[PDB]
């Protein structure tokens, strides 16, 4: 177990995504997008740990089209995610975001956001893209009912995290308060920008 | 003066938040939204005693877990909380949340809270658990997992009704309180 690197997952070169983080949105946005509490709602966790550990194995994508609880598979892409041996935005670029999200003005903290994203390797720019689509359909789904700030609430300690392996119980606590703006900002974007990495080529 | 520290775990969206507010202010919330951390407090009158209960709200999304052991040091008491009406939430009690509280508190008490069971009589809600051929925890059920996973005991409660809330909570005073060993045998330490 343990994972590495959010690039040691992918295979195809256009975009640079992984096909777990590919077949899991898939999967729950086949399912409709109207579960209440998509994200916010744990899947069973022995279910989540088993799914992990077969394809950990030698990075084999399992069948979810049978996986009834869709929230499992919510919990196995964040799981995914979470654990990775950098955070999608890195380590080098955490700080980075951070303060680019508290930019006071609006569009200088759009500006800064743009400029740090187009900063991180291609893999994660692709894959947050991906998300970041995907999530802005999740926040438009009336049923649902989790808007913008409820899942940046729950990405940000996944895909912001931290700028260092183990943070000190202090600094730690301050990250946690300044994730979520930052995962506000990155979905605030427009489609249209996030969509651009899209495209096959 | 004698505060007793009370700690909420569980999954997500079952009712941790609801149940304290509901309990300490007899209203209960309409909102939707996640909860990082959170504590509030009372004073509680029991044995003609001034006891101040400190109430500790936590994350359930496993995103939060290394934020949330922050909350445990000096915890007197665990309320290890599912949904009667969400069987993976009372799956990830003995998968996951004793497991933690265990790990970290070895020496302190937890009780097994099922919550939202006014739910157990909700046309969608049993409609949606038959539809994946689930049915909600019945109080056996639970009792017995309590007793396999030595849990002090099963309560269970509605904040939407408060039934059975203000019990809940006098039992977790209880637990803390009334064992023989010192206060300090059972609350919790760093490392
Ligand atoms: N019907 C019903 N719904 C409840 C009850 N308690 C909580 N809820 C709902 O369950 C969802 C999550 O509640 P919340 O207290 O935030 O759970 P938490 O994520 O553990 O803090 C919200 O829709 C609450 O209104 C209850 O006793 N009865
Ligand atoms: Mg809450």
């Amino acid at each position: 177990i343990g994972e590495g690197m959010l690039a040691d997952f992918v295979s195809q070169t256009s975009p640079m995504i992984p096909s777990i983080v590919v077949h899991c949105v898939n999967e729950i946005e086949q399912r409709g997008l109207t579960e209440t509490g998509l994200y916010r709602i744990s899947g069973c966790d022995r279910t989540v740990k088993e799914l992990k550990e077969k394809f950990l194995r030698v990075k084999t994508v399992p069948l979810l089209s049978k996986v009834d609880d869709i929230h499992a598979i919510c919990s196995l892409l964040k799981d995914f995610l979470r654990n990775l041996k950098e955070p999608l935005l890195t380590f080098r670029l955490n700080r980075a975001f951070m303060e680019a999200a508290e930019i006071t003005d609006e569009d200088n903290s759009i500006a800064a956001m743009y400029q740090a994203v187009g900063e991180l390797p291609q893999a994660n720019r692709d894959t947050l893209a991906f998300l970041m689509i995907h999530l802005q359909r999740v926040a438009q789904s009336p049923h649902t009912k989790m808007d913008v700030a409820n899942l940046a609430k729950v990405f940000g300690p996944t895909i912001v995290a931290h700028a260092v392996p183990n943070p000190d119980p202090v600094t730690m606590s301050q990250d946690i308060k300044r994730q979520p703006k930052v995962v506000e900002r990155l979905l605030s974007l427009p489609l249209e920008y996030w969509s651009q990495f899209m495209m096959v080529e | 003066m004698q505060t007793i520290k009370c700690v909420v775990v569980g999954d997500g969206a079952v009712g941790k938040t609801c149940l304290l507010i509901s309990y300490t202010t007899n209203k209960f919330p309409s909102e939707y939204v996640p909860t990082v951390f959170d504590n509030y407090a009372v004073t509680v009158m029991i044995g003609g005693e001034p006891y101040t209960l400190g109430l500790f709200d936590t994350a359930g999304q496993e995103d939060y877990d290394r934020l949330r052991p922050l909350s445990y040091p000096q915890t007197d008491v665990f309320l290890v909380c599912f949904s009667v009406v969400s069987p993976s939430s009372f799956e990830n009690v003995k998968e996951k949340w004793v497991p933690e509280i265990t790990h970290h508190c070895p020496k302190t008490p937890f009780l097994l809270v099922g919550t939202q069971i006014d739910l157990r009589d909700d046309p969608s809600t049993i409609e949606k658990l038959a539809k994946n051929k689930q049915k909600p925890i019945t109080p056996e059920t639970a009792e017995k997992l309590a007793r396999d996973l030595k849990a002090v005991k099963y309560v269970e409660c509605s904040a939407l009704t408060q039934k059975g809330l203000k019990n809940v909570f006098d039992e977790a005073i209880l637990a803390a309180l009334e064992p023989p060993e010192p206060k300090k045998s059972r609350r919790c330490v760093l490392l």
